[PDB]
């Protein structure tokens, strides 16, 4: 399971950058755009950004917390590449490197970085809690597969609802679902994160004692531009203006100056976007409530 | 946010039995509307201070309303009964709230000028703000009132005076009385409350203290909120140091 590339396609797109031309039609630093849309059922949503598709499904269910802290409940994201999503994958490889690549930034994105409240889960302390579960489906790759699963899970925790309770000791009353309504979650920011992706048109001594910074940082690298990237960057920041991770695990060196001047513009970027999930949210609860108003006047 | 529970019926039941067996009356407590004009219509002709009689005694069993931050509870949880608004905080004196001025920090990310505080964020750091900034507010009215107490306490020092005092409490060991001129109490206790307590006698369901008094011995039928005659004064108590209101019947 390999890709092939000729080594002339190979030094076509480094020339293209070397006229500041790049092939998809975009800025250098610009970003794709977003088709976000949902599902009937809350915590569903397809996501799609042009080439790249991807979807996502939030859940939960009774369980005990554990005794490690036993005063919360209890929440992981799955994130199992099927091999659907390009032939270059095995069958659920847990244990492939760009598969953690994918999954420990969405560790931190979510789980270390606690958007959610996981306190927020405790029904009864130490006796029944909530499991919230994460599955995320990849279904054809463009790359930005890990920014995808970035929005598309936090696109779910804000249209999931949890069902109504009551507690007596033993005594759980777990409601019908259509005379008691559901019951939307507890989110403390909202994450973002930001591939980037970089190319040396130099040897290394160019970029090691070449003095002159000359390495190229493109934004949302599709499938081909992804193939040939010298190193990888990631960051993640919200509307407070916060920085959430950044991971630069190695690859091409790379100047600290570049990285905040990188920084920065990640942070106009994400915030249009950010909001314009927010009024989808709305604007489709909207449609619910109007189409629930085209419903009990219906009925 | 800062949020206002009911006052049950338990709270309101004890002034119905008043309400009832004395003043043929009572509460709705159904909603704080009708609950509200329920005690609209607790008002007595001849006493049109009746109106406000029930407003300052009432006082006493309304719920406490508290600074909290959203994240504690839910929707209808941030209910403002008393102010029958399902959302509430304070928001329009700075120096007298600190709550307010809060406020302003997380409405500063709002309108988007500012970055928002981390402690502005983590609920472990609300929770210890919300219980202590209505712990300040609760020992501000505290002295609020003391204000007025040991500037009431000089006032009946050496200026007694024979006026109206209302009984709000009849008791077996005596009755309370209370000037709304002045608005601080007295028990008058039975023995300085009547002559002859054996002759005395407390109802508890009709909350009469019926007797012949000390300066006379007609059977007087000690009701409540109805008026008397009653001596003020005031003597600090030498074992306590409290400036007590010795006030005493007439």
């Amino acid at each position: 399971k390999d890709i092939e590339i000729s080594a002339s396609e190979s030094k076509f797109i480094l020339e293209a950058l070397r006229q500041n031309y790049r092939l998809d039609g975009r800025s250098f630093d610009q970003f794709r755009d977003v088709e976000i849309t949902f599902g009937k059922e809350f915590g569903d949503v397809s996501v799609k950004m042009g080439n790249t598709k991807v979807h996502c499904r939030i859940s939960c269910q009774i369980a005990q917390p554990y005794e490690d802290r036993p005063f919360e409940g209890l929440f992981v994201i799955s994130t199992e590449i099927s091999p659907m999503a390009g032939s270059q994958f095995e069958n659920g490889n847990i244990t492939g490197e760009d598969e953690v690549l994918c999954s420990r930034i969405i560790e931190k994105s979510v789980r270390r970085s606690g958007a959610l409240d996981v306190e927020g889960l405790c029904i009864v302390a130490g006796s029944k809690c909530w499991a919230v579960r994460a599955d995320v489906h990849f279904l054809d790759c463009d790359g930005g597969f890990i920014d995808a699963s970035c929005i598309a899970v936090m696109a779910g925790l804000m249209h999931f609802k949890k069902p109504d309770i009551t507690v007596h000791g033993e005594q759980i009353i777990v409601h019908p679902v259509n005379e008691r309504e559901p019951v939307p979650l507890g989110i403390l920011h909202i994450p973002i994160c930001v591939t980037f992706s970089f190319f040396n048109p130099q040897d290394t001594e160019e970029n090691i004692k070449g003095e002159t910074n000359s390495e190229i940082s493109i934004i949302d690298a599709t499938l081909k531009e992804e193939l040939l990237r010298d190193g990888v960057l990631t960051v993640t920041l919200n509307k407070n203006r916060e920085v959430v991770q950044v991971s630069k695990a190695g690859g091409l060196p790379m100047d600290a100056l570049t990285l905040m001047k990188c920084c920065h513009e990640a942070y106009s970027i994400i915030e249009k976007i950010t909001d314009q999930i927010l009024q989808l949210l709305k604007e489709d609860s909207e449609k619910r409530n109007k189409y629930a108003a085209m419903l009990t006047s219906e009925n | 946010l800062r949020r206002h529970a009911a006052p049950p019926s338990t709270n309101f039941e004890i002034l119905n039995e008043m309400l009832n067996t004395r003043k043929n009356m009572s509460i709705s407590l159904e909603s704080s509307k009708a609950l509200a004009d329920s005690l609209d219509r607790c008002v007595d002709p001849e006493d049109p201070y009746f109106n406000t009689l029930v407003r300052i005694m009432s006082t006493r069993c309304m719920m406490a309303a508290q600074y909290f931050y959203s994240g504690a509870y839910s929707y209808p949880d941030f209910r403002h009964y008393g102010l029958a608004v399902d959302i509430y905080t304070h928001f329009t004196s700075p120096i007298r709230r600190y709550c307010d001025v809060v406020a302003h920090r997380q409405l500063a990310g709002a309108i988007g000028y500012e970055p928002l505080s981390l402690t502005h964020r983590d609920k472990n750091k609300m929770d210890m703000i919300c219980r202590n900034i209505n712990r300040k507010h609760r020992n501000a009215q505290f002295a609020g009132r003391a204000s007025i107490e040991y500037y009431v306490g000089q006032v009946m020092r050496n200026n007694e005076s024979t006026e109206t005092g209302y009984v709000i409490k009849v008791f077996n060991n005596g009755i309370v009385v209370l000037v709304p001129k002045f608005g601080v109490e007295g028990l008058i206790r039975l023995d300085n409350l009547t002559e002859d307590p054996n002759s005395a006698a407390f109802d508890e369901v009709e909350y009469k203290l019926t007797f012949v008094p000390t300066n006379s011995d007609k059977p007087r039928d000690v009701y409540v909120f109805d008026k008397v005659e009653v001596q003020v004064r005031s003597v600090m108590d030498p074992i306590t140091s409290k400036r007590k209101a010795e006030l005493l019947l007439k």
